[PDB]
DNA sequence: TTAAAGCAATAGGTCCACTTGTGTTTGG
DNA sequence: CCAAACACAAGTGGACCGTAAGCTCCTATTGCTTTAA
RNA sequence: CAAUAGGAGCUUAC
């Protein structure tokens, strides 16, 4: 459902790597003291250890990430490719957020885990390619944004957000709001003459171009032939 | 607004309904019967009424009006006549379908050879598409060689029992081979006999083959009266100030009239059967080549210059025909063309426009209470000084040309009036280089007026146009209203096309000396 | 003369979505015309006398249901040639089914 | 279902549709050696029910003729025993969105 | 004259007098009347025997 | 310009002799179809108004539009004035005076009574409320269509009508 | 009959590029035809720029009627669609 | 393509053209149901009646 | 005879008139425009039921001109005569070659040949009028007269009647 | 004896669709 | 095994071949016979 | 306040 000028190549981070690398980047443990958040990044570090009503949410997050890993690896991208054209560029969003709110001095982060998890969940339930309370509308809406949700969940993971990007609450709210608005801006407009645009986008490259290739092969394809060269 | 007031409401065409013209309606919409071939009266000043230049057909002169509608040359559409034929003839563009219907139907009683009794045809009837239904009924009904009177006690379907002929086509003559029971006596099927057979088809029978009761009746595919187009469709021309030759259609109609009269000179006296066929076939050939002069396997109706006649079909087809040469694309006013040049000092969405072109082209700007001082300054300046103006349009359409008007100082601009001022700085204009392979080959630029008759382009936009400065010329189109100005500036503007949907990457970059210099 | 606004220029304007500009190039910058059609038969067989404010399709014997249409003059000429080949193009201003 | 070996003659073939209200379909054994719905290029087809077809048509404000179509002789329609008017749902890989649901109506 | 179609066109041309070398070249020009109806690129090719 | 629900009436190949008017023979024209429609396209029975319903409707509309003009604050020669234009005032004055010179039913009560009693073709339905007739003869001769319907009832209906007819 | 109630309107709440372009053109033509202007006119005299100021301040009095492929339509006032 | 043959077949079968396409609206010089012409622009009354009473028709 | 007729009228409005009390201005424009006009297809539009409560709906801006179109649908009352229908009237004019009678909005004139022959004209009576023994036609009289002809002229129409038939004439 | 007007007269390769003929099945 | 109903293959049909632009140059029916002054 | 058509040929920029 997206306009073709609005998408940029982005890496899907849940796809590549070994299971150990996946586990180290994304899996958090609350009871386990060492494999938890590094204490020197958050205000509430001491309150974290040993909790259960939060390790449940962390496990739910990690299982969603494993679901995305399995889905992308077995259904969508079986050959491992993870650099694909997608809507809003999140690296640029994150770096702009870092620039505006001055994320230096490694300050204690006031951004709690449950707030991160619920923010990403609400965002994933706020990307509207189709609007309507119908049931086929809901199914098509979730099928439309599955890959982009996979990207947003592979990037805005709790360990990554807290350690690698060190965002606070203000930067977090800004990143989420910007993702809503820029995704709403990435959608194709009704009324687009996608057929003429597609025809020109296919024909123009032909002006610059023992397997048959190039213009004769494209002519064979478009002039559907019962036999080919 | 350049059309004189008419009281009917103006609306737009939502539906087009094609179909044949019946002889009754052809006679009805006509305005004068055409029978005399000779163009002029006797070379005698306002030619013979009932000829091909009857003033009832309409006016093609600037100082004469139409005797049918009483309107000037600008408004009169032209008016059709009719010209009854002595014998009916085939429409050249329907002979194959006449042959198909002849094969499908019973050529004696006007009934479909097979009924709904046979379930194959009973389901072939059940196609909604007229063409698919016609194909599915013809692909079955074409082989039964009798009109069985009993549906497969004796129950009669009303049929007759006469055998069917094996239709064949040889030119414009429809042969039908009757294999009696040996020697199959093959006879010629004239247009009149087929017309008589076709008039007998019942409305429901007509529906099954896929025709229409109101719009397309199978006998209207045979011509019995011919419409004569107005002279607008076949205007004369002037070669050296005193001479005129008629258009091809006019001479073709004259030849048809000669053929018709020769036909009417045979059924009135001796005619030993080898002149009736010859002259009726001459009529058939003239009528055929009046509509289609590209008929396979026969000579072409020629001009005495040796060229073939420009038939209507040849008028309608091709790159230069009506559809592709005048409807899909056409020549337009308010355009300019000249060589392009590069200017490092122009902005990306700026184009440098020569002064002479800026004064030749114009934009109509409605007078309002925010631009009245500026427009009156333009009116005083005149059409030879920049910034000036070329025309003033009054609230009823009367033009005030500011060239021949000697008293340019004594014009006060009214509100709601329109001034066709010059081309000025920052006007959005559509700018274009051929070939226009993609949507970014034609983009809207802001105007900057300059001397030195080339067009000026910022050098980063030469990539989407695929242009360079070694001879190239580019076209400039000026929007003549505010809707088109807004459309250009908000959809086609150069800044909006920097990123392309072809490969979701930019198409304009830094090029050709700025790149080397920045390195 | 004027410059040809050919088919590929129309394709580019269609890609841009500029419908008004395309209509304005092909009508007000070129052979725009006005014709009257019969509201019953949909043929351009209407005899119009604008100075006497009187209209009639004599085939349909009609004087009240007549409509005017702004169409390219090349389109009017095309319809007249089609009528010359016995084809009836009927321009209707409202949908039925 | 009548699985045959070599060929089914047209004279015999004409009796197949005239045996209402029962339905007779035929397949050749050579065609059945490979199950084509297991092929990687063949996504999973699921015939809709009448109520779900009505829901599909109403959700898109559609008529039956305005849907993409599938021939009754399509190998996967033939494999699924599709009758005229029944709509399959085809979920398939999408490199831009991950997952995409397609619907085709039977000719 | 009455058989202009089916006759070769362009066998005679207006001598080019724009500059002297243009005249000298026009007086030494050659034309193969293959025609443009046909996309056979073979007869358009510079050939070894052209040396 | 002035159009209505009557739309295409497109041209079939055949014509129809049954297009001329003859009000004696129930031929009125292709504008008064036996089943009308409304401004929502929904089907609706034909309307053939007697002089009473029409007079009441026109009086009602005029006084309603006068109260609308007045912000919310008696004779046809005055009540017709609500229109715009001298020709308008003249035509409505003549119509209203014509109504008050032949209105046998001068109230809504008797109009409602005749509506109930009557509700048969609305043409003759209204013409009975418009044309006073003593016995069966005037109706069956001035309106020749009552013969071939075998539901007459003119005797008692006309009796009660002329009974309900107010003096003058 | 073919109009859609304001609750079940399932089109985008955002003004599209084509709707914006045509709305601006139409408003510019209107103001250039001596129509009343709703915004406070301070400096600018070009009708298109006045139309842009009115569009930004949600003071353009127009309605977009968005036709669906089945002939039905939805009505949106310009002031309730969101402009970027 | 095949302009004359297609028009003859349209005549001989009484085809009804629904005029929903682009090219069809192009040859008639009408606004295509495309881009800027894929909608209509009405006049809003609820917003208009808020204007000052002196900006009124006379 | 008067018929209740649903009818419409498409209109054009300049942008200059785009104010806050527009719809009422269009209502007044409709009332001025339509109250009195004749149309050959309907008859005569005398009044409009519920004039102030007509719905103008939402108008559409015409692309290229900027003027608004309104399909103002409403139900009104129209009066049309038909040949062979009996219509009452009152005489307006008198003349030796017949007399005029005002029917609805119109005026109907009956010719001399279509009048019972017991009726005799008089140029010398005070008041001047047709007479008879047991029949009278003077100014102000009522005439139950049949219509036997109606020509349709767009602005004003005229109907020529005939009082030669039974149950007709002076009443 | 000469001039003007009107009528008549010449000698490139692919693909799709339609028609006809010869083969297969069911069987009198 | 000779018959009807019916299908498939081969051969001979037709239609179309980028876009825009400039200039120059030639031709626009001709010849013979018949009629009228 | 009014500047023919049809053809062929040679060229311009892709
Ligand atoms: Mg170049
Ligand atoms: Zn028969
Ligand atoms: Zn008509």
């Amino acid at each position: 459902g997206l306009d073709g000028t609005q998408v940029e190549r982005q890496t899907i981070d849940t796809i590549p790597g070994s299971d150990k690398a996946f586990h180290k980047r994304y899996y958090v443990d609350l009871m386990d003291e060492k494999n938890s958040i590094k204490p020197d990044v958050i205000e509430y570090a001491a309150d974290i250890l040993g909790d259960v009503e939060l390790q449940k949410e962390l496990n739910s997050e990690y299982e969603q990430l494993v679901s995305d890993r399995k889905f992308l690896r077995e259904i969508v991208f079986v050959n491992g490719d993870h650099n694909w054209p997608l809507p809003v560029n999140l690296r640029r969003i994150i770096q702009n957020a870092q620039q505006i709110f001055h994320l230096d001095r490694a300050k204690a982060s006031d951004l709690t885990i449950p707030e991160i998890i619920h923010g990403v969940r609400d965002l994933c339930k706020k990307l509207f390619v189709l609007r309507g309370e119908n049931e086929l509308i809901k199914e098509a809406q979730q099928n439309a944004t599955s890959l982009f949700q996979c990207l947003v969940r592979a990037r805005l993971a709790t360990r990554r957000i807290l350690e690698e990007f060190r965002l606070n609450r203000d930067a977090f709210e800004w990143v989420l709001g910007t993702i809503e608005a820029q995704f709403q801006r990435s959608l194709v407009h009704p009324g687009e003459m996608v057929g003429v645009i597609a025809a020109q986008s296919i024909g123009e490259p032909a002006t610059q171009m023992n397997v048959t290739l190039g213009v004769p092969r494209l002519k064979e394809i478009l002039n559907v032939a019962k036999n080919i060269k | 607004s350049q059309f004189p007031y008419s009281s009917a409401p103006l609306r737009s065409v939502k539906e087009v309904q094609f179909g044949l013209l019946s002889p009754e309606e052809i006679r009805a919409i006509s305005v004068v019967k055409i029978e005399y071939p000779e163009i002029m009266d006797e070379s005698r000043q306002r030619p013979r009424e009932g000829g091909l230049n009857d003033p009832k057909l309409g006016s093609i002169d600037r100082n004469f009006k139409c005797q049918t509608c009483g309107e000037g040359m600008a408004e009169c559409p032209g008016h059709f006549g009719h010209m009854e034929l002595a014998k009916p003839v085939f429409h050249i563009g329907f002979i194959p379908k006449i042959k198909k219907v002849c094969e499908c139907i019973c050529m004696n009683c006007g009934k479909l050879l097979l009924d709904e009794t046979n379930p194959t045809m009973a389901q072939a009837i059940r196609i909604r598409d007229p063409k698919k239904r016609f194909n599915a009924v013809w692909q079955l009904c074409k082989t039964k060689m009798v009109c069985e009177a009993d549906a497969p006690k004796v129950v009669s379907r009303g049929g007759c029992g006469n055998t069917q002929p094996v239709v064949r086509k040889d030119g414009m003559k429809l042969w039908g081979t009757w294999k009696k029971s040996a020697q199959p006596e093959r006879k010629l099927l004239t247009p009149g006999e087929i017309l008589n057979v076709f008039k007998h088809i019942s409305p429901e029978d007509c529906f099954r083959l896929g025709f229409n009761e109101d719009y397309a009746r199978p006998e209207w595919m045979i011509i019995t009266v011919l419409p004569v187009p107005p002279p607008q469709v076949r205007p004369s021309i002037a070669m050296d100030e005193t001479t005129q030759g008629q258009d091809d259609l006019t001479h073709k109609l004259s030849d048809i009239l000669k053929a018709n009269i020769n036909v009417q000179k045979l059924e009135m006296d001796g005619s030993p059967q080898h002149i009736i066929n010859e002259v009726e076939q001459l009529l058939q050939f003239h009528v055929a080549t009046y509509m289609d002069n590209d008929i396979a396997g026969q000579p072409q109706a020629l001009q005495k210059s040796g060229r073939p006649v420009k038939a209507i079909r040849a008028r309608l087809k091709g790159k230069e025909g009506r559809l592709r040469g005048n409807l899909m694309g056409k020549r337009v006013d308010f355009s300019a063309r000249t060589v392009i040049s590069g200017d490092p000092n122009l902005e990306l969405d700026q184009v440098g426009v020569p002064i002479s072109i800026a004064k030749t082209l114009s934009y109509p700007e409605t007078v309002t209470q925010y631009n009245i001082h500026r427009l009156t300054e333009y009116v005083r300046n005149g059409p030879n000084e920049h910034p000036g103006a070329k025309y003033v349009i009054r609230d009823n359409g009367d033009r005030i040309d500011l060239r021949y008007h000697k008293r340019a100082g004594d014009i006060v601009l009214q509100y709601g009036w329109k001034v066709e001022r010059h081309l000025m700085d920052d006007d959005p204009v559509l700018f274009n280089r051929q070939p226009s392979l993609h949507k970014m080959s034609m983009m809207a630029h802001r105007v900057k007026v300059m001397p030195y008759s080339t067009f000026r382009l910022n050098l980063s936009v030469t990539s989407p146009y695929n242009a360079d400065f070694d001879g190239d010329e580019m076209n400039l189109h000026v929007p003549q209203s505010e809707e088109t100005r807004a459309e250009l500036s908000q959809l086609c503007a150069v800044p909006l096309q920097i990123v392309s949907p072809q490969s979701n990457k930019p198409v304009m970059g830094i090029v050709q000396d700025t790149l080397c210099g920045v390195r | 003369g004027g410059l040809r606004f050919g088919e590929m220029e129309r394709d580019c304007m269609i890609a841009h979505g500029a419908a008004g500009f395309l209509k304005e190039r092909l009508m007000e910058a070129s052979d725009a015309f006005r014709v009257h059609v019969c509201g019953i038969c949909g043929l351009m067989s209407v005899i119009a006398n604008l100075k006497k404010n009187q209209f009639e399709c004599r085939s349909c014997k009609n004087k009240t249901n007549i409509y005017q249409l702004h169409i390219p003059y090349a389109a009017k000429l095309l319809f007249q040639e089609l009528m010359a080949m016995n084809i009836a193009p009927r321009l209707y201003t409202e949908r039925s089914g | 279902i009548f699985i045959y070996q070599n060929n089914i003659t047209p004279s015999a073939n004409k009796m197949i549709p005239t045996v209402s209200p029962a339905i007779i379909e035929t397949f050749q054994e050579s065609d059945l050696v490979v199950n084509i719905t297991h092929h990687e290029l063949v996504p999973k087809h699921i015939r809709l029910s009448d109520g779900e077809k009505s829901q599909l048509l109403q959700r898109y404000k559609l008529k039956e003729s305005q849907l993409p179509r599938i021939q009754r002789e399509d190998p996967v329609a033939r494999y699924l025993g599709l009758k005229r008017g029944q709509v399959v749902k085809i979920i398939r890989r999408s490199e831009t969105s991950g997952r995409y649901a397609s619907y085709r109506i039977c000719l | 004259q009455k058989k202009a179609m089916s006759s070769r066109a362009g066998v005679s041309q207006v001598l080019n007098r724009y500059t002297y070398s243009s005249t000298l070249s026009h007086l030494r020009r050659t034309n193969t009347p293959i025609g443009r109806d046909g996309k056979l690129a073979k007869p358009r090719q510079l050939h070894n025997t052209h040396w | 310009v002035s159009t209505s629900t009557v739309g295409a009436r497109r041209r079939r190949a055949k014509q129809q002799v049954d297009d001329e008017e003859n009000a004696t023979l129930l031929r009125l024209g292709p504008e008064f179809a036996l089943k009308q429609y409304d401004h929502d396209g929904n089907e609706h029975d034909l309307i053939a108004l007697s002089l009473s319903e029409s007079r009441l409707l026109i009086r009602e509309a005029l006084k309603a539009r006068s109260r609308a003009r007045n912000g919310g604050v008696i004779d046809d020669d005055e009540l017709a004035k609500v229109t715009s234009g001298a020709v308008a005032n003249g035509v409505v004055k003549k119509t209203l005076d014509y109504l008050n010179t032949f209105a046998r039913f001068k109230d809504e009560e008797t109009c409602t009574a005749v509506d109930q009693l009557l509700h048969l073709h609305p043409f003759e339905i209204a013409q009975l409320s418009s044309l006073g007739c003593e016995d069966v003869d005037e109706a069956i001769t001035l309106i020749p269509s009552l013969a071939a319907k075998k539901e007459v009832n003119l005797q008692r209906i006309l009796d009660e009508l002329n009974r309900l007819e107010d003096p003058y | 009959e073919l109009a859609i109630l304001k609750e079940e309107r399932t089109t985008t709440p955002y003004l599209t590029k084509y709707e914006r372009a045509r709305i601006l053109g139409t408003r510019a033509l209107q103001i250039s035809m001596n129509a009343p202007v709703l915004v406070d006119i301070e400096g600018e005299t070009d009708p298109l720029q006045i139309a842009m100021k009115e569009l930004s301040q949600r003071k353009i009095p127009l309605v977009i009627r968005r036709y669906l492929p089945d002939g039905s339509y939805e009505d949106w006032g310009c002031d309730e669609l969101i402009v970027d | 393509e095949e302009t004359v043959e297609i028009l003859f077949e349209a005549g001989a079968a009484a085809e009804l053209d629904d005029c929903r396409g682009v090219s069809e609206n192009v040859m008639l010089g009408q606004l295509a149901p495309m881009g800027t012409g894929a909608f209509d622009v009405m006049i809003d009354e609820k917003l208009l009646t808020s204007l000052p009473a002196d900006y009124a028709p006379t | 005879m008067f018929f209740l007729k649903d009818l419409s009228l498409i209109l054009t409005l300049h942008p200059s008139y785009f104010g806050p009390q527009m719809n009422q201005y269009l209502r007044e424009k409709l009332l001025t425009d339509v109250e009195g006009t004749c149309t050959g297809q309907f008859g005569y539009i005398v009044t409009v039921l519920d004039g102030m409560n007509i719905d103008v709906g939402k108008g559409r801006i015409i692309p290229g001109s900027g003027s608004a179109e309104f399909e103002v649908k409403y139900r009104a009352v129209v009066w049309k005569p038909f040949k062979g229908e009996v219509v009452d009237a009152i005489v307006s004019n008198v003349s030796p070659i017949g007399f005029f009678a005002d029917v609805g909005p119109l005026n109907v004139f009956v010719s001399t040949r279509l009048i019972p022959d017991n009726l005799v004209y008089n140029p010398s009576n005070s008041p001047p009028a047709y007479m008879s023994n047991d029949e009278l036609i003077t100014k102000g009289s009522k005439v139950r007269l049949k219509v036997v002809g109606t020509r349709t002229d767009v602005n004003e129409i005229y109907a020529i009647g005939s009082i030669k038939e039974d149950f007709l004439g002076a009443i």
